[PDB]
RNA sequence: AAUUCUAA
RNA sequence: UGAAACUCAAAGGAAUUGACGGGGGCCCGCACAAGCGGUGGAGCAUGUGGUUUAAUUCGAAGCAACGCGAAGAACCUUACCAGGCCUUGACAUGCUAGGGAACCCGGGUGAAAGCCUGGGGUGCCCCGCGAGGGGAGCCCUAGCACAGGUGCUGCAUGGCCGUCGUCAGCUCGUGCCGUGAGGUGUUGGGUUAAGUCCCGCAACGAGCGCAACCCCCGCCGUUAGUUGCCAGCGGUUCGGCCGGGCACUCUAACGGGACUGCCCGCGAAAGCGGGAGGAAGGAGGGGACGACGUCUGGUCAGCAUGGCCCUUACGGCCUGGGCGACACACGUGCUACAAUGCCCACUACAAAGCGAUGCCACCCGGCAACGGGGAGCUAAUCGCAAAAAGGUGGGCCCAGUUCGGAUUGGGGUCUGCAACCCGACCCCAUGAAGCCGGAAUCGCUAGUAAUCGCGGAUCAGCCAUGCCGCGGUGAAUACG
């Protein structure tokens, strides 16, 4: 119910009201930024890599 | 469960992206899910180098794919036959013109990703992990540097009693900004657990 | 009260605009 | 509430309303009891799922703007 | 299984569990089915009431008889 | 408050009397940080005050501030199973805020439906040595003395 | 002037 | 005077290192005391136990689980159940055969899934105009190797994380004492936020930590002008509206500035008290960062992965129900119990963000939600937009009331295939309990608590009173 899962979210069957965001990296449902597109946790892992443009953590 | 990442900490200053390249908040998105997409094919075919970054700049309807290395070879194979397959397998799924590029690493051992991979790989290789360690760090701070350490998570040997070796040896502040740490970080895969493996290699500063 | 959805802090705390609260 | 209209899903009419036409048996099964009972549907009983079976719901005049899915229970002892 | 029960008797304790605990429950060919579940059960968890939270196990019977004279 | 010894913050004097004292009977009357609305009903007093009797409010608080500055109050203590609530002096500082805060508690008991009003009764019954608020100073000093037979602790 | 915490 | 049977694999001496003490010495934290506002009571929202149920998916459990995963459950999401279907299958890879190799609009039937089915025709490798079929895409069905699983194990594991704890600590090399475990260093004397520094000393240095480098708020200047500006005159439909002008405001980028440097008092030093200059002193206010390790902590349900396990189903699909159940009990919360107040009208002052099937100027119909029209905007130059408390003059006049908005009847608008379960506002009518909260218990030491309102992520809509930010007003008190 994972895999076979985002194999749904990718297509727009019937209706848009069941188009709902999905993490790219992993399957993560919930807590997607449709910006970045990724969930909150593959976004942190990144965002120490580097691999995010102009992402750096915040001070203030 | 402590400690964060002393790359995501250093981004402000210190340390660069790895992916530097405005964008529109219409585009960020397909974009950055593209640097992943080649990330990750160049992950396998060229892991034999030892890909231990890959830079990608982008000015607009381009790329700057660049595969940092300290053992080209394999990246070109003896004129331009390897190294043009695989500008062709990139754009081969990139709209793009795929400028692809390779550098060079003087010293490997003073490079963590690398370093990482090293030991990383002396384990799925069945090899006394206590030595593994003190002999790797004992290989970057004698080929010249002013830190080193290295960290090996649970199933060390085998033991159900999953561990976690440690090992460092010279300086390594992650406290301190104003210093330049290179961190690395790989996965060694074997029958029992999934061990995992730390670098830090301490260098420059102010 | 915050709560009275017939008043003025009726719809301020509610973020709503209705008869008792026009669009200026 | 719907405003323009009476959302009721296809099959619901276009059965019942053939029924209509001198009045057919009446076991007509359904899964839509997210659907209206438009008037005219009077004495016609429908067997609407309550997400575990169909229930014999009998069909009156009073029972109007109300839905099919307002005369099944879907949990016990309430 | 349709079975009705009466709890002829429920005594509590100490620290945690029960002490002693009496039951009968009626419904068509009753003990034939709970005549099997005759003996005593062990069970291996992590004890709650320990602070290692050390793998532990427990002894407790089940006894079965129908009520017959009366 | 175990290393410093703690700051005494300043009150900034009044904005029409120029009282640093006129404002920290205010600040009490202050709900919700509120001291517009707040000072305010204190001023609609003084006007209350002037209004029955010539007196101008001033003394109508040097007075009823110092009719209810408790001299010696009690701190309670325990020597070791000692119920012993000790009796002893008052700082002069203390003194002041015992006596601005039971004001205003007092005042708001009155059954002045208004408030300046309260206040302003208050003010005048307390510098008339007879306001609940100094109800509140001898009671207080009723439990000191009273118990003086614990003199000698005095933490 | 204040009880107790089984046994992997 | 003085046994034995039986029985245990120890009983024990000293000395280590710790942890612990209703031991002691010194020192800290909103720990207490000092003081202001709440919870516990009522109604409701929400998370949990329980029970219930066809199912009410699962995990989280003192602190450190309970507005937690969930930064968006009507079908979706979804893991649960009832019912109807599908098997190399929703997806990867290689391969097999005659098919077949881009391919396109439907018909029928059913709840949908699905089963079935009615037509266009394949650039081309090109012996070759041709029959043909080599033919690259590469879809159709059978067959094979395999796929698939939020099924189990967080005591098989990675990563990430909580926590003791922003606590002042934990260690190393060499030397020296010790038979040894280990100790000295790191104790002691003075000091600080600190294993901070100073002073001694069988010790001498060093590493991870603190500190510092980094960012935000403060003051100042340099560069920069479509933000702003009669600061100066100008014309001004009198709105920086306009030419005009960078002076302000300000925008964002690089600097400067504070160091116990100076004076006075103590002192062996470190450093403390205190003086002036200054926007700022003795880490200037907030962030960032969180050691050796602890809790067999949390997480196989984000993901990765060892081992076990179901593989025409422990997989897949759809319709529908469920997660929203309710005699109860607990946690976090919202709004109240009124006059420092509630209602009505008028008039003001923010900040940080945010906007292409998006934020909506202004008109218009509508009591209104909202709905027709429509300009601006790729956005310091247009929109969300009015901030609210306040200022204000006036109606209530102490009453369950003009306090309170729960419940419920009737009638509507908006998103969406569709709001019965189970949505959000709108309006009319209902106007319940509560007259300040038992034993207990929580937060906060300053622009803080209290109180007021705005924006953002999620997202069609939204159950948001939640979470992450911002600024308006603005305290009380600290003996110890
Ligand atoms: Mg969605
Ligand atoms: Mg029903
Ligand atoms: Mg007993
Ligand atoms: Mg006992
Ligand atoms: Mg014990
Ligand atoms: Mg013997
Ligand atoms: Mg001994
Ligand atoms: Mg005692
Ligand atoms: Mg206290
Ligand atoms: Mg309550
Ligand atoms: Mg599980
Ligand atoms: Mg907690
Ligand atoms: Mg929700
Ligand atoms: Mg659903
Ligand atoms: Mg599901
Ligand atoms: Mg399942
Ligand atoms: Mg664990
Ligand atoms: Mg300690
Ligand atoms: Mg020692
Ligand atoms: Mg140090
Ligand atoms: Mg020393
Ligand atoms: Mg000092
Ligand atoms: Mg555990
Ligand atoms: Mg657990
Ligand atoms: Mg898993
Ligand atoms: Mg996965
Ligand atoms: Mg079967
Ligand atoms: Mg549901
Ligand atoms: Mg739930
Ligand atoms: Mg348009
Ligand atoms: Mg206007
Ligand atoms: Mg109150
Ligand atoms: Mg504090
Ligand atoms: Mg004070
Ligand atoms: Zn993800």
């Amino acid at each position: 119910a994972r895999k076979a899962l985002i194999e749904k979210a990718k297509r727009t069957p019937k209706f848009k009201v069941r188009a709902y965001t999905r993490c790219v990296r992993c399957g993560r449902a919930r807590s997607v930024y449709r910006f970045f597109g990724l969930c909150r946790i593959c976004l942190r892992e990144l965002a120490h890599k580097g691999q995010l443009p102009g992402v750096r953590k915040a001070s203030w | 469960g402590n400690k964060i990442h002393p790359i995501g900490f250093r981004l402000g200053i210190t340390r660069d992206w790895e992916s530097r390249w405005y964008a529109g908040k219409k585009q960020y998105r397909h974009l950055l899910l593209e640097d992943q997409r080649i990330r990750g094919l160049l992950e396998k075919e060229l892991y034999s180098a030892g890909l231990a970054r890959v830079d990608i700049e982008r000015a607009a309807d381009n790329v700057a794919v660049t595969v940092h290395v300290a053992k080209p070879g394999v990246v070109i194979g003896r004129g331009g036959e390897r190294i043009r397959v695989l500008r062709e397998e990139l754009a081969k799924l990139t709209g793009k013109n795929v400028a692809l590029n390779v550098q060079e690493v003087q010293n490997p051992n003073l490079s963590a990703p690398l370093v990482a991979q090293r030991v990383a790989e002396q384990i799925e290789r069945r090899f006394a992990v206590r030595r593994a360690i003190k002999q790797a760090v004992q290989r970057v701070m004698e080929s010249g540097a002013k830190g080193a350490k290295v960290i090996v998570s649970g199933r060390i040997g085998g033991a159900e009693q999953a561990r976690t070796e440690w090992a460092a040896q010279g300086r390594v502040p992650l406290h301190t900004l104003r210093a330049n740490i290179d961190y690395g970080f790989a996965l060694a895969r074997t029958t029992y657990g999934v061990l995992g493996v730390k670098a830090y290699i301490f260098l420059g500063e102010v | 009260g915050k709560g009275d959805r017939r008043t003025r802090r009726g719809k301020i705390w509610r973020g709503t605009y209705g008869k008792y609260r026009p669009r200026k | 509430s719907l405003k323009k209209g009476v959302f009721v899903d296809d099959h619901l009419l276009e059965k019942v309303l053939e029924l209509n036409a001198k009045g057919e048996k009446r076991l007509i099964k359904t899964w839509s009891r997210r659907s209206t009972i438009v008037p005219e549907m009077v004495g016609h009983t429908i067997a609407v799922y309550n997400g575990k079976q169909h229930v014999p719901v009998y069909i009156t005049e009073n029972m109007v703007g109300h839905k099919l899915g307002e005369f099944a229970p879907t949990r016990t002892y309430r | 299984q349709g079975f009705q029960v009466e709890v002829v008797d429920l005594t509590p304790g100490p620290e945690a569990g029960i002490d002693y605990a009496q039951i009968l429950v009626k419904g068509e060919n009753a003990y034939g089915l709970l005549s099997p579940e005759a003996g005593v059960h062990r069970l291996v968890r992590p004890s709650p009431f320990d602070a290692s939270g050390r793998r532990h196990t427990s002894f407790a019977g089940v006894e079965v008889i129908p009520e017959v004279d009366e | 408050a175990r290393r410093r010894r703690a700051e005494v913050r300043q009150l900034q004097p009044d904005l029409v009397y120029g009282d640093v004292l006129v404002t920290a009977f205010i600040n009490k009357i202050m709900r919700d940080g509120k001291k517009n609305l707040a000072a305010r009903i204190f001023y609609d007093a003084c006007k209350i005050i002037q209004e029955k009797t010539g007196q101008e409010p001033l003394k109508v608080f040097k007075q009823a501030v110092e009719n209810v500055k408790p001299r010696m109050e009690v701190r309670s203590r325990r020597v070791g199973g000692a119920n012993y609530q000790v009796p002893m002096e008052v700082s002069p500082r203390r003194q002041q805020s015992l006596a601005l805060r039971w004001l205003v508690q007092a005042a708001n008991q009155r059954p002045e439906r208004r408030a300046a009003v309260r206040i302003a009764h208050e003010l005048m019954d307390a510098a008339e040595g007879k306001g609940g608020a100094v109800k509140k100073k001898e009671d207080v000093e009723r439990m000191a003395e009273a118990n003086r037979a614990y003199a000698h602790y005095r933490w």
